[PDB]
RNA sequence: ACCAUAAACGAUGCCGACCGGCGAUGCGGCGGCGUUAUUCCCAUGACCCGCCGGGCAGCUUC
RNA sequence: UUAAAGUUGCUGCAGUUAAAAAGCUCGUAGUUGGAUCUCUCUCGGCCGAAGCGUUUACUUUGAAAAAA
């Protein structure tokens, strides 16, 4: 059964990504996922787009601009210390010049580069570059 | 005919009860307007120049209003200038509990009593004529969102004007931007 | 393909699809509004009905139950409300 | 032809297109090309919209006209029913045809003298001419067809939706291209017809 | 898909987006409920109450007209049944093919399917054990099947 | 692509698909530089102007180069709509 | 009555999402010119043109 | 004995044909589970003592943590 909506959401804006398609139909929306694809669209990696309210839960439709390489989740949603920072941007992102791991701190859903200014840990959802 | 909870009227709250204690001595719905009450008005500034009036009345005596609301709007805005009202119930919001609250919380706080379920039945009875057929909230590229609200075609020349005041009130008594909008069909 | 607007679809699209495929979902079915030949009254029937409807002042059929549409009986008018 | 009165499709080009059959697809409807269709009739026969031919057409000749050295552009049909209106293209433009067998090698193999290294490629069929469209992803050749309701679209770039079955179709479709290629250069005038009958592009058959 | 079919199928009802009652409904919430009262006294279950509202008398959703659900209504008045209508025909259906075996004891396929049955009322009981609607002492046993219906 | 001191180190900057913003790469054979005539909006000739759209070879491999042609075209205003 | 084992073979865990086309077929439902049979008429059955939903398969593809 | 060993694989392997998926369904533990809800009271000097706020996990801090 479905299990950890955010990583259909994910696969979904990946997979239509990869074959050129300018919009994506993601359901059922999630408040976590409009959160994280926020953090993207405030770093230039998606564009703009539309909640679609059923009474039921929601459909998101999210328009693509052809900037994203990949996006991923991270499951389970493991602890992460700012200390244990480093070890996961050393294996998830592709380099020290772009990329971003989405955390769930207690501050809000942020990427790891705001957490260290926020000076907080949380748990990671994912990554995208 | 204003009763409040604080227990003072004002200006506007006088002279909307003197307006609808006129419709108990004169018109034909005496029977309907001799058992109801409003608790609120406002006066706000929509598009530069036009003006609004809220209307607060109680929320388990909401539904009476709808029946008669209708032949009340005209009625009323007959004995003022031209200035759009809208009967808006007076909905309590309860805050969000937390690890650090009161014992004023003894018991759970209904789901109707919450922010969303009142912004989204503000929504509903201020555009009371027609329904809502449809939302969409579209987020921006700066982070902010724009709802769009569809509205029933079968009502659409009743209310047609009046959207420029809905977003205006909307964003008043909530903070949300929202379009209306009218589809060809559903 | 591949530049598809699917927050507008056409509306005899929309149609073509399954009811619970569509961006907003709703029902294929409706409220038809029977009468009866022989008599006076006017009901309230749903189109997918199951067990048969009388009408109760003639005591007559109305609709026998299928499988996907309840089929009238012959020379009942019926207008679909709304 | 971007909302301009001085190019819409007039009466005389919808009698031609009327009388030559260019309207009338075949029996089969590839994804692709289900953009250009009003609707499929009875009798299988799925109907192309004319106001979308003409447009395709308009947009094909801005990418014709668009070549400065005017013998860039090939032209090409391997079949017999195409071979007579390449051949009447390249004189009245100034393209180069190749009509018959396209040679497996004519734009990739640089040793032969059959070599050429065209700008821009034009195709009668896209499906009989199938060789000289692989070949033009091997050496970055932008590609114009004429595609019928069957046609597949890989490698095809500009999609002329026409009927290319019968003979006066594809006789049509080649004149009025190079009427519009022609006219969009400094070249005969839009007020005037042309002197040109379109019967010279057709192919009789004995 | 299903739990204990091979299946998978999307046949479902699918309910509108507005939640209003509409405007040709002339019924009230109280007429409603005296239906549903008059209803429930010949031994209709909760599901065959919307559907006699449904076919014949134009209330679309119950819910929607009465702000309440068919189940609560019989519950809140006292016309409700012991033990719950879905475990009340999972127990009926295991009576009967219980009944059919032991005429027909060479009956392989009806003994298979008893199984399924039979783990689906477990299931099912151990579900309302959770949320304390049967009593946390209450057993299905196929002795005290027939009884129970 | 930029230093901290302000140079651009960098052999060369690749051009874009203008239908789905991929990298065309060196060696991408199949992909496409197509210029679209401009004309005079009273004569209808070739006024000098063009309009250039490139398309990667994954796009041509797919089927989809025709379209994306039309829809690019089509914002530049030189199909009319419909 | 026991035994419970096989090229027990798709030599291929189960549940879930996304990702190309094409024509058939089986079942159910929804529409649609026109043929037949029940003498007409509907209503149905047999065909024909679609659409939707699960199914058994097949062809095809940088 | 460690690295080489992504040949023990948490990061991070494999199971059509190379080693390998249980005859089939049921089913306990285990593991995993769809949307959804935006701080105050008496005293002691306008603030503290008196309560916490449903309860945890999480995160950040502090102090406590022998030397070598």
């Amino acid at each position: 059964v479905r299990m950890n909506v955010l990583a259909d959401a994910l696969k979904s804006i990946n997979n239509a990504e990869k074959r050129g398609k300018r919009q994506v139909l993601i359901r059922p929306c999630s408040k976590v996922i409009v959160r994280f694809l926020t953090v993207m669209m405030k770093h230039g990696y998606i564009g703009e787009f539309e909640i679609i309210d059923d009474h039921r839960a929601g459909k998101i439709v999210v328009n693509l601009t052809g900037r994203l390489n990949k996006c991923g989740v991270i499951s389970p949603r493991f602890d992460v210390q700012l200390k244990d920072l480093e070890k996961w941007q050393n294996n998830l992102l592709p380099s020290r010049q772009f990329g971003f791991i989405v955390l769930t701190t207690s501050a809000g859903i942020m990427d790891h580069e705001e957490a260290r200014r926020k000076h907080t840990g949380g748990k990671i959802l994912g990554f995208f570059f | 005919i204003v009763k409040p909870n604080g227990e003072k009227p004002d200006e506007f709250e006088s002279g909307i009860s003197q307006a609808l204690l006129e419709l108990e001595m004169n018109s034909d719905l005496k029977a309907q307007l001799r058992e109801l009450n409003i608790t609120a008005a406002k006066e706000i500034e929509v598009g530069g120049g036009r003006k609004a009036i809220i209307i607060f009345v109680p929320v388990p005596q909401l539904k009476s209003f709808q029946k008669i609301q209708v032949r009340l709007v005209r009625e009323l805005e007959k004995k003022f200038s031209g200035k759009h009202v809208v009967f808006i119930a007076q909905r309590r919001i309860l805050p969000k509990p937390t690890r650090k609250s009161r014992t004023k919380n003894k018991q759970k706080r209904p789901r109707s009593r919450t922010l969303t379920a009142v912004h989204d039945a503000i929504l509903e009875d201020l555009v009371f004529p027609s329904e809502i057929v449809g939302k969409r909230i579209r987020v921006k590229l700066d982070g902010s969102r724009l709802i769009k609200v569809h509205l029933d075609k079968a009502q659409q020349n009743n209310v047609e004007h009046k959207v420029e005041t809905f977003s205006g009130v909307y964003k008043k008594l909530t903070g949300k931007d929202v379009n209306f909008e009218f589809p060809e069909f559903q | 393909p591949l530049a598809k607007d699917l927050l507008h679809p056409s509306p005899e699209e929309e149609k073509r699809k399954h009811k619970k495929k569509r961006l907003v979902q709703s029902p294929n079915s409706y409220f038809m509004d029977v009468k009866c030949p022989g008599c006076y009254k006017i009901t309230t029937v749903f189109s997918h009905a199951q067990t048969v409807v009388l009408c109760v002042g003639c005591s007559t059929v109305l609709c026998q139950p299928t499988g996907g549409k309840a089929r009238l009986t012959e020379g009942c008018s019926f207008r679909r409300k709304q | 032809s971007g909302a301009l009165d001085v190019l819409q499709m007039k009466e005389e080009d919808v009698l031609k297109f009327l009388a030559a059959g260019t309207h009338l697809g075949g029996t089969n409807l590839d994804f692709q090309m289900e953009q250009y269709i009003y609707k499929r009739k009875s009798d299988g026969i799925y109907i192309i919209n004319l106001k979308r031919t003409w447009e395709k057409l308009l947009l094909a000749a801005r990418a014709i006209v668009a070549i400065e050295n005017p013998a860039d552009v090939s032209v090409i049909s391997s079949r017999n029913t195409g071979q007579r209106a390449v051949l009447k293209f390249a004189a009245a433009t100034g393209a180069t045809p190749i009509a018959g067998r396209f040679t497996p090698g004519t734009f990739t193999n640089q040793i032969q003298a059959a070599f050429r290294e065209p700008r821009l490629l034009v195709v009668t069929d896209p499906r009989a001419d199938h060789q000289p469209l692989t070949e033009a992803s091997y050496v970055n050749l932008p590609t114009i067809a004429l595609c019928n309701t069957d046609s597949p679209l890989r490698y095809v770039d500009i999609a002329i939706p026409c009927n290319n079955k019968g003979a006066h179709s594809v006789g049509l479709m080649w004149w009025m291209l190079a009427r519009e290629v022609l006219r969009m250069r400094g070249t005969i005038s839009r007020e005037h017809p042309w002197e040109v009958m379109p019967d010279l592009y057709f192919y009789r058959d004995p | 898909g299903r739990m204990h079919a091979p299946g998978k199928g999307l046949s479902q009802s699918a309910l509108p987006y507005r939640r209003s009652v509409p405007t040709w409904l002339k019924l009230t919430s109280d007429d409603v409920k005296e239906q549903i009262y008059k209803l429930a006294k010949k031994g209709l279950t909760p599901s065959q109450i919307g559907v006699i509202l449904r076919d014949s008398h134009g209330v679309a959703q119950v819910r929607f007209v009465t702000g309440n659900k068919i189940l609560r209504i019989l519950k809140s008045k006292g016309l409700a049944p012991d033990l719950p209508e879905d475990l009340y025909h999972l127990i009926k259906k295991a009576v009967a093919v219980r009944k059919h075996l032991e005429r027909n004891r060479k009956d392989k396929d009806a003994k298979f399917r008893l199984i399924l049955i039979e783990s689906r009322i477990h299931r099912l009981a151990r579900y309302y054990k959770t949320k304390r609607v049967l009593p946390p002492n209450w057993k299905y046993e196929s002795s005290t099947a027939s009884a129970l219906v | 692509m930029q230093n901290d001191a302000g140079e651009f180190v960098d052999l060369y900057v690749p051009r874009k698909c203008s239908a789905s913003n991929r990298i065309i790469g060196a060696k991408d054979h199949a992909s496409i530089q197509m210029n679209v005539a401009e004309v005079d909006k009273v004569t209808g000739r070739f006024n000098g102007q063009f309009k250039t759209y490139a398309i990667c070879g994954a796009i041509r491999r797919m089927g989809e180069s025709d379209d994306s042609i039309l829809r690019l075209a089509k914002a530049d205003g030189i199909v009319s709509k419909n």
